[PDB]
């Protein structure tokens, strides 16, 4: 069915899955994050509260034990899924802290893209930071590499960097989009990793021991942006075979890894899709928008 | 021809209740099947026992003929109507009336319930139905479009929920919700006073001096004919043992069965005592709970009481 | 007739005559009219004569006039036939199984009760006067679309806000105003069986 | 009363920015033809120009196919009797009080079972574009129309609000001119509406082909034909139309010169196409040959 | 065309329905009994 | 196989249509393979324009459907000389070259606009006037016009 | 659409009684067919009724 | 040919592909509509969502 | 001139229904004077 879900009072920016593929977690400008059971009637038991910003981006640990939220109001923050209840504030983030990612499979360990022109590393336990690389300005999506040992990150100057956290020095920097990006999601690959930026193109890339010096793999056409500037996130499948993408034009994009031709350009929509989730089990997927409400396509 | 009709026993007179000051115009039954009620063109509204056929009581509220009853099956309430332009509810935990529906331009003909949601149907003289909620009195629907006195209306839970007999001669069925009239059918010659539904079987019988008709829902589509009673046919009320019976307006009753249309018995009853010859007639049938009494109301201001006979067999009364 | 294939050139067929059985010649540089063709014609009245699915005259048009196709119109002969539904078994007479018939309830219900609200909310008439919904966005596409107007965009978006009601502000219209009723609908067919005779002494009597 | 989802307006009086934000008011006022009451939109026009608002029913719309406040036609754009003339209608609706109440009252009963598609009646069964229709058109917004109105005091000196002077501050429009008055009610009924007949006096004198006196002047000269045509090209110009009977492409002069087959069809062709058949760019002018 | 006049009359009144209790007749007893 | 005559007897009237298979060979031998196939009952018409054309055979009646003998659609077999100059040429007609499928057209007058985007393939031997008719009916605004008219018989030539 | 109160029970049930008398037989049992009289077998009604009060 | 959607049906259940969704109409425009008759209109001058 | 449906009868068709038409062209008919 098409399983339109509601009882968001403002956008929804973002929704993801539990890792269990049990639960569903959404958020955006209301300032609470709602929890919902995926099966059944798509129904609703939880509801987290306590950031004052807007949630900017959720995320979850990869058990599902404990989840991270980034907040507007320069804090990030660790709850237990468990209870719902904060264990940690990260605060000291000098501005509006946007996107976070917690290390997976690693010692427990968070990396977090802020509006400040930081990225952040910090400790769950320790309420400290670890590590911190001031390239000039805005950072606006976070991703770790599976050795939790680099970290990606894409902001305002096109050009994506990478930073090792051992000599903490720009590692990695890869050019050729045009115009800001504005989402970045590797792969279970480990190693490719998923660009979106608002330029009207997806791109593809590998961050490998060796790759061939300007790893620009694939690319792809359809996403738009307008004056509305709204941050656009992407997604692999759970198996690399098909590309996600939102957009402020209504349509859900569904393209494949493979022949890179356009699976779906999918209406029902009202407002700008913000944020597709995949189900980690099932080919389920759930569409986070504007028009302050989520669908759960079946394909 | 036909298949050969079902053998059905037929009915005997066995009781006769006379109390009523004038015509008995309508006449239902409780949902729980201890008393029936009965309502007068002297303006009272009786109510009686159905085992032993005493009047437990009176009530007397309007201000002319009443002209329909019926008791709600979801709720205390007893809904009447009157000629005086009136739609009453009595609570039946105080015996008053709580609620009046107000509306109509011209006297009120007959009423019918919802089974499940909490709406009334009424038909007038005004040539319109009205679709009241029961609850706040408010009008929710004026069905028009006959051009003559709506004489019977009858409501139902599957579709189309009401269907509407007026003296136009037409028949029209009509959408609930929307409100508007979907099937007009027009095979009639003269007024149509009467139509029951059959209990389980998506079909519905109208009635006239013509002949009874039969049609098939939802669209109506023609099935039979019954003729043979040739009258002013006030009445129908089908049995759910296939039973049919059709009172007419000069006091003759008949037994038809329903599938095949073989009318099996003819009741020609007689008048009260102090009657007049040409005061015999019948306005108001209706069955028991159990589907084993066929209680009458008549214009010699009697109620009568038919039983089946138990003592008759397919070869003492042959099928013809 | 028509002159052969490959060899019809030369004539130029101005009376459908030339066509013999019919058609147009596509090589030829005359516009062809084979059995009243080419010719737009004045736009009479007429409606459109349809035919059946069989080749029959559909005349249930012209009772049908001006309706949709919802209605059921009953205007044939074969509609006063008897049916041969003497029997106690077939499944295509018995009522909807009452799940769909609970659909039937909770859609009815919702509707009728709806709009019950409004018009007791009318008699309310003292409006506990709740606020004004927040502001629409409505995103509106021209017929007129071109660089002409629009400053050369094709959509503009509007935002809809509703004006504040005074409190204090008595009705502004009159409302009683008499008027006939309108039309009825289109007459429906008069379906009857055929009449018979009244003798000179039936009338007497 | 109406109820509508938003105004249905010329593009012209909608605006000029992308971006409009508008305002509603439930049953506002009272249409000055339907005569009953509406819900009333009112929007900002641009910067600097008076706020509009929809002054005609929904339903009194949709009957005669208008735009609600500018009142000219949806597709062309004319007064509405000269789009009437155009496509020949004869719009039938009542005047006197009763009879034009009862109408309306029926109009809107049988526009209620539409689609909210396209205009009820004739206006669908008219849509014909006629040329002359088409050449009256307005072809780019004549946004003059939504600046204010003239200042009494400015007029007479007192506007002294400075620049705010609710109305433009410049010269009154001398009263004699037709252009001055036409009544909201006839200029919607069509009835001696001094723009229609200015506009209908400027379409007759506009340029169209003549035509010849004889019959057998049957060869028709298009002048300004130009060497990128081929005789196959004005053919294709004037095959289908009818029958062509020869063509000499004069190169010496460059023109043409039709002989036809039937004298409807070339004359259906060659008015169809005065100064207007545009093939390969080139204005051509047809006109009957000697 | 919705007139702001009012009755004495049309008051809310008696504005909850009772339903038929679980002695009184209720649709279910009555589903049951012979 | 080249049928002569294709009756395709609609329930508004007769018809059969010659197509030109020395101008058309793939086209007439494509539909000549569909009427002979019996595929075409029940299309109903996708387009009428009043005295322009009336455009059928849609297995799916809405427009994006129809096949081809040869896979989904094949190109055209252009003709020098043949036009729509007049009502009745059968042609069958594309949104692109190349991709011509099961859709039908009829002219019902001189259509110089559709040569060289449609292969005029021949003309409707049979029943003009029921052509004039049926182009004569009322629409909706979709084309698909309000009278669902549909072939009762498609077959050829014997 | 006034009610019925206490000085309109006698004209309201004389209106009624005609009204039901009109539907009755004069439309009901007819084959009077040209026309059947109906506003003359209402004055029988009502003079029946005068000659009932005057025994 | 595989499933296509009725492209004036706008209410659709049944999740469609890009050629499913999306897959071209066959044919000529109708010559004889203006601008205002051969946009998709769901009000009398535009559709408005 | 204050007479509200006066007019209803000699200037314009008083309340006009055109007839329906069917299967059959009435647009060139036309009638006579007196």
């Amino acid at each position: 069915p098409i399983m339109l879900l509601s009882g968001h009072e403002g956008e929804v920016y973002c929704c993801k899955f539990h890792p269990n593929g049990s639960t569903l977690a959404s958020a955006g400008f209301d300032r609470l994050i709602l929890l919902w059971n995926v099966y059944g009637d798509c129904d609703n038991y939880a509801t987290l509260k306590g950031h004052s910003g807007a949630v900017m981006e959720l995320h979850y640990n990869t058990d599902g034990s404990m989840l991270f939220s980034a907040s507007t109001d320069k804090t990030v923050a660790v709850w237990d899924s468990e209870t719902g209840e904060r264990v940690k504030r990260l605060k000291g983030h000098t501005s509006f802290v946007n996107s976070c990612y917690p290390a997976r499979r690693g010692p427990q360990l968070v990396c977090t893209g802020s509006d400040d022109g930081t990225v952040k590393l910090w400790d769950i336990r320790k309420k400290a930071a670890i590590q911190t690389f001031q390239n000039t300005y805005q950072v606006l999506a976070v991703t770790f590499n599976d050795t939790s040992d680099q970290i990606i990150s894409g902001g305002i100057d096109n050009d994506i960097k990478v930073w090792d956290l051992r000599q903490n020095k720009l590692t990695y920097t890869m050019r050729g989009h045009a115009d800001s990006v504005t989402g970045l999601s590797l792969s279970s690959e480990g190693s490719y990793l998923l660009s979106n930026a608002m330029d009207n193109t997806v791109r593809v890339w590998d961050v490998r021991p060796f790759a061939p010096k300007e790893r620009c793999v694939k690319i792809f056409q359809g996403n738009v942006h307008n004056f509305e500037k709204n941050l656009l996130r992407c997604s692999w499948s759970p198996d690399g075979s098909k590309i996600a993408a939102g957009s402020a034009d209504r349509f859900v994009y569904v393209w494949d890894t493979t022949s890179r031709r356009i699976l779906y350009k999918l209406p029902g929509h009202a407002g700008s899709i913000n944020e597709v989730a995949f189900h980690p089990d099932e080919p389920i997927i759930i569409s986070a928008s504007s028009d302050k409400r989520l669908y759960m396509g079946e394909i | 021809t036909m298949p050969k009709p079902q053998w059905h026993p037929p009915w005997k007179l066995y009781r006769v209740i006379s109390g009523h000051l004038g015509w008995v115009r309508c006449i239902a039954v409780e949902p729980g099947n201890q008393w029936f009620v009965t309502g007068s063109a002297d303006r009272t509204i009786k109510i009686w026992d159905l085992a032993s056929g005493k009047l437990k009581l009176s009530l007397t509220g309007h201000i002319s003929t009443v002209r329909g009853v019926i008791v709600s099956t979801r709720s205390p309430y007893l809904f009447s109507c009157g000629e005086d332009k009136q739609v009453k509810c009595w609570d039946l935990e105080y015996n008053k009336v709580i609620r009046h529906y107000h509306g109509h331009l011209s006297a009120v003909y007959g009423l019918d319930l919802h089974p499940t949601i909490d709406v009334l149907v009424t038909c007038s003289r005004d040539s319109t139905a009205r679709i009241w909620d029961v609850r706040t009195k408010a009008s929710v629907h004026t069905l028009s479009g006959h051009t003559n006195a709506v004489a019977t209306v009858r409501c139902q839970a599957a579709e189309p929920q009401i269907i509407t007999g007026s003296h136009d001669t037409t028949i029209r069925l009509w959408d609930l919700v929307a409100g508007k009239t979907r099937v007009t059918l027009t095979n009639h010659k003269k007024s149509v006073r009467a139509v029951v539904l059959h209990p389980r079987h998506y079909t519905f019988a109208s009635g006239s001096p013509d002949n009874i008709k039969q049609w098939k829902f939802p669209d109506g589509s023609f099935i039979q004919n019954l003729s043979g009673h040739n009258a002013i046919i006030n009445t129908l009320t089908v049995n759910s043992d296939g039973v049919l019976v059709s009172g007419a307006d000069n006091g003759t009753m008949h037994l038809w069965d329903w599938r095949t249309g073989y009318n099996f018995q003819r009741v020609h009853a007689a008048v009260q005592p102090g009657s007049l010859d040409s005061e015999s007639g019948i306005f108001a049938c209706a069955f028991d709970q159990s589907e084993s009494r066929l209680l009458t109301a008549e214009a010699d201001k009697t109620i009568k009481v038919y039983r089946e006979d138990d003592t008759a067999t397919e070869e003492t009364h042959p099928v013809s | 007739e028509p002159p052969p294939y490959g060899y019809r050139k030369g004539w130029i067929p101005r009376l459908l005559e030339d066509f013999g059985d019919g058609g147009a010649f596509p090589e030829i540089h005359v516009a062809q009219y084979p059995l009243d063709m080419g010719r737009k014609k004045k736009m009479s009245n007429a409606l459109a004569i349809q035919v059946d699915s069989e080749g029959k005259i559909k005349y249930d048009a012209i009772a049908r006039q001006g309706q949709s196709k919802d209605k059921v119109i009953y205007s044939k002969y074969t509609d006063l036939v008897p049916k041969e539904v003497m029997n106690a078994d077939d499944p295509d007479l018995q009522r909807p199984d009452e799940e769909a018939i609970k659909e039937i309830t909770e859609k009815t219900r919702v509707a009728l009760e709806k709009s019950v609200s409004q018009k007791v909310a009318a008699a309310m008439p003292v409006r506990a006067a709740d606020k004004l919904a927040p502001a629409q966005y409505i995103r509106y596409t021209p017929s007129q679309q071109g660089v002409a107007f629009n400053s050369g965009a094709k959509q503009r978006v509007i935002r809809m806000v509703e004006m504040q009601k005074d409190p204090m502000e008595p009705p502004r219209f009159k409302i009683n105003k008499k008027i006939p009723r309108g039309p009825p609908s289109p007459p429906a067919p008069v379906m009857h069986s055929p009449s018979r005779k009244m003798t000179v002494k039936e009338q007497q009597e | 009363w109406e109820d509508a989802d938003f105004p249905i307006l010329c593009q012209t009086c909608l605006g000029e920015n992308p971006y409009i934000r508008m305002t509603k008011e439930k049953y506002g006022k009272e249409c000055k033809i339907c005569a009953r009451p509406f819900t009333v939109f009112r929007w900002c026009p641009g910067v600097r120009m008076r706020f509009k608002k929809t002054e005609v029913c929904q339903t009194c719309s949709k009957l005669k196919n208008v735009c609600q406040t500018c009142l000219l036609d949806l597709e062309y754009g004319l007064p509405i009797q000269v789009r009437d003339a155009g496509l020949s209608f004869k719009d039938d609706m009542p005047k006197s009080d009763v009879n034009k109440e009862y109408y309306t009252q029926n109009m809107e009963r049988e526009i209620s079972n539409s689609d909210g598609t396209r205009p009820v009646g004739m206006l669908g069964k008219a849509t014909s574009t006629s040329d002359m229709l088409l050449k009256l058109a307005r072809t780019t917004p004549y946004y003059k129309r939504n600046r204010p109105h003239i200042c009494s005091f400015w007029v007479k000196g007192e506007c002294k609000r400075g620049e705010e002077c609710p109305y433009r501050h410049e010269k009154p429009t001398d009263p004699d001119d037709p252009l001055a008055d036409q009544n909201i009610k006839d200029r919607y009924y069509g009835i001696n509406d001094p723009v229609a007949d200015k506009l209908l006096k400027r379409a007759s004198t506009m340029p169209r082909l003549d035509p010849p006196e004889d019959k057998t002047i049957t060869t028709l000269y298009v002048g300004g034909l130009g060497d990128t045509i081929t005789e196959t090209d004005l053919r294709n110009h004037f095959y289908q139309f009818g029958e062509i009977r020869t063509i000499t492409v004069v190169q010496r002069q460059q023109c043409a010169f039709i002989q036809f087959a039937t004298r409807q069809a070339a004359e259906v062709a060659a008015e169809k196409s005065f100064n207007k058949l545009i093939v390969n760019g080139r204005r051509l002018n047809v006109k009957w040959g000697r | 065309q919705l007139s702001k006049q009012y009755s004495s009359r049309d008051l809310p009144s008696h504005t909850k329905i009772k339903y038929r209790q679980t002695t009184q007749d209720a649709p279910e007893e009555v589903r049951n009994r012979d | 196989w080249q049928p002569p005559n294709v009756y395709l007897e609609t329930s508004m009237g007769i018809i059969v249509l010659e197509l030109y298979w020395k101008h058309a060979p793939k086209t007439c031998k494509n539909f000549a393979e569909l009427a002979r196939r019996g595929y075409y009952n029940g299309t109903k018409f996708h387009r009428i324009i009043k005295d322009f054309m009336i455009q059928g055979g849609d297995p799916t009646g809405t427009g994006r459907g129809g096949a081809s003998i040869y896979g989904k659609q094949f190109e055209d077999e252009l003709h020098p000389d043949l036009k729509f100059t007049g009502a009745g040429i059968l042609a069958m007609a594309n949104a692109g070259p190349d991709t011509n499928g099961s859709q039908f057209f009829v002219t019902l007058a001189p259509t110089q606009w559709l040569d060289g985007k449609h292969t005029i393939f021949g003309r409707v031997c049979q029943g003009i006037g029921m052509v004039n008719r049926v182009g004569m009916v009322e629409t909706n605004s979709q084309d698909r016009p309000v009278d669902d008219v549909k072939i009762i018989k498609a077959y050829p030539s014997g | 659409a006034k009610t019925v109160t206490k000085q309109r029970v006698e004209s309201h049930f004389d209106l009624e009684l005609r009204a039901a008398v009109m539907h009755d037989i004069l439309d009901m049992m007819p084959e009077g067919i040209k026309q059947n009289k109906a506003r003359t077998i209402l004055q029988h009604l009502s003079e029946a009724w005068r000659c009932w009060k005057a025994n | 040919t595989g499933v296509h959607l009725d492209p004036a049906v706008k209410e659709v259940q049944y999740n469609p592909t890009y050629e499913t969704m999306f897959a071209p109409e066959f044919g000529p425009e109708n010559p004889f509509r203006t601008q205002q008759m051969a946009a998709p209109r769901n009000m009398l001058s535009g559709y408005a969502e | 001139r204050k007479r509200k449906r006066g007019v209803d009868y000699n200037a314009e068709i008083p309340f006009e229904k055109k007839p329906a038409l069917g299967f059959y062209d009435t647009s060139e008919e036309n009638y006579q004077a007196l």
